[PDB]
C-alpha cells in the first residue's frame, strides 16, 4: 500500500480579491489537487512505476500476449481479421484455464469502432451484430488508454473476465484536505490520500492482443 | 496631442454571461 | 434557411459594438511521499478571452 | 466575416465524388458520414455528439438506392445504425465556392 | 544491540479470507 500527497498556497490579498470579484481562487486550486490525485491513481494503474516496483497491466509477465496483423492497413479495413483474432482470444481464455473461467469483457481502442460496424455483404446487419449473436453474454467497450500501450504509438485489445476474485483495486483512504497552516501573510494547505494499485490474483484470465 | 471621442470602448462593450472551462477527464 | 438550421439569440443590445467570452485552465501534479515529508508539490490556474463584432 | 465554409478551425474532409460521371456510388457516401460522426466525438473528447446533417438536394437519389440482394435502402440502414440524428436538405450546399463544388455539413 | 520499533511486522498485516485451489477435471 502507498500514500499520495500534494499542496497549494494562497495569500490574504488574493482571498479578498476573490471575495470582491465573485470568482474565488481557493476552490479552483482544491479542484486541481483532487484532479491530480485521481489522475495519479489512473497513471499508476495503467503505466506502473519502475522504481516503486509497481507493474502495469500491460507489463505483467504471466499474462497471455497475442501478436496480431493490423486491423487497418494502408487505409483499408480488415473486419475478418478482427473477428478471427477476437474468437482466437476467447478460445484462448476458454482453453488455458480448462473451462474453469470464461471471458466476459472486451476493451478496444475507440478508433477501431468503425471496423466492427461494417455491413456484411448481401445482408442487413454488421459484423458486431453477428459476433454478439454468436457470443451471447459478452460486452464490448472502448477505452482511450489503449491508443498507446508502450509510449511508442502501438495499440492493443484486452479480453478478460471482470470478477472481484481475479483482480482488484483498493482505496483505503480518501481525499482529506488537511487544515491550513498560517505564515506571515499567506497560508499552506496540504492534501493526502491512499491507494494500492491493480492486484491480479489469477493472471491467466487476461489476454492482450498487441499490434492492433 | 490627443484627439479622441467622448465615449470610451468599455462603455460600448458587453461580456457574455456564460464562460467555458477546459476538460480533463480522469480516466 | 439560415435562421431555421442555426440557433438564434438576443442576449445583445442595439447599442453594442463588441462582445467577449472567457475561458479557464489549471495545472498541477501529485507524488508518492513518506510520513515525515515537507516537500509536497503545488498547483495553479489561468485564463483568457476572445471577442466579436 | 468568416463563413461556415471558410473557418480555418473547423474540420475539413476531402472526398472522392459521390457521383463520378453519372456513376452513383452509395458505398463511399455511407463511409464518409460515419467518419465525420466519429471525428466529432474524437476531437472533443466526448461532451459533444453529432446531431444534424445537411446535404445538397440533388444527392438524395444516392441515399435512396436499394442495397443489392436486400429489400431496404442505404438510408434505412444508416438510420438504424445511427439513431438519433436528423438529415435535412439545404439548397445552399450546391455551390460553396462559386465553381460548382458541393459539400456536406455535420 | 537491538534498536527496533514498537510494532512488529505481523501487527500491521492482513491475510485474505479466500484461497485458490487448482482444478483437475477428471474427463
Amino acid at each position: 500500500v502507498f500514500r499520495l500527497g500534494n499542496a497549494y498556497l494562497i495569500s490574504i490579498d488574493e482571498i479578498k480579491a476573490g471575495q470582491a470579484t465573485g470568482r474565488p481562487l481557493s476552490t479552483r486550486k482544491a479542484s486541481a489537487c483532487q484532479l491530480a490525485h485521481d489522475q495519479l491513481v489512473n497513471r499508476l494503474v495503467f503505466k506502473g512505476s519502475a522504481p516503486h516496483k509497481i507493474v502495469s497491466v500491460f507489463n505483467h509477465p504471466n499474462i497471455t500476449k497475442i501478436t496480431s496483423g493490423k486491423w487497418i492497413d494502408a487505409s483499408t479495413m480488415k473486419p475478418e481479421t478482427a473477428e478471427a483474432e477476437l474468437t482466437q482470444a476467447i478460445e484462448t481464455i476458454e482453453t488455458i484455464t480448462r473451462g474453469q473461467h470464461r471471458a466476459t469483457n472486451i476493451l478496444i481502442p475507440p478508433s477501431m469502432r468503425k471496423v466492427l460496424a461494417i455491413r456484411m455483404p448481401e445482408t442487413t446487419m454488421s459484423y458486431l451484430d453477428y459476433f454478439k449473436s454468436q457470443n451471447s453474454g459478452i460486452e464490448i467497450d472502448s477505452i482511450a488508454e489503449l491508443e498507446d500501450i508502450d509510449g511508442a504509438g502501438t495499440k492493443g485489445v484486452l479480453v478478460y473476465e471482470k470478477n472481484p476474485m481475479n483482480m482488484s483495486i483498493e482505496i483505503p483512504e480518501a481525499f482529506n484536505m488537511l487544515p491550513a497552516q498560517p505564515k506571515d501573510l499567506h497560508f499552506k494547505v496540504p492534501c493526502t490520500s491512499k491507494c494500492t494499485g491493480l492486484t491480479i490474483y489469477r493472471p491467466m484470465t487476461i489476454v492482450l492482443i498487441t499490434g492492433v | 496631442a490627443a484627439t479622441m471621442g467622448i465615449w470610451t470602448a468599455q462603455e460600448l462593450h458587453r461580456i457574455k454571461s456564460q464562460s467555458y472551462e477546459e476538460d480533463y477527464p480522469v480516466g | 434557411s439560415a435562421l431555421r438550421v442555426f440557433p438564434v439569440t438576443t442576449e445583445l443590445s442595439p447599442t453594442d459594438k463588441t462582445f467577449e467570452y472567457m475561458t479557464f485552465d489549471k495545472v498541477g501534479t501529485a507524488q508518492i511521499i513518506a510520513d515525515y515529508t515537507d516537500d509536497l508539490p503545488l498547483v495553479d490556474a489561468l485564463g483568457t478571452s476572445e471577442f466579436g463584432k
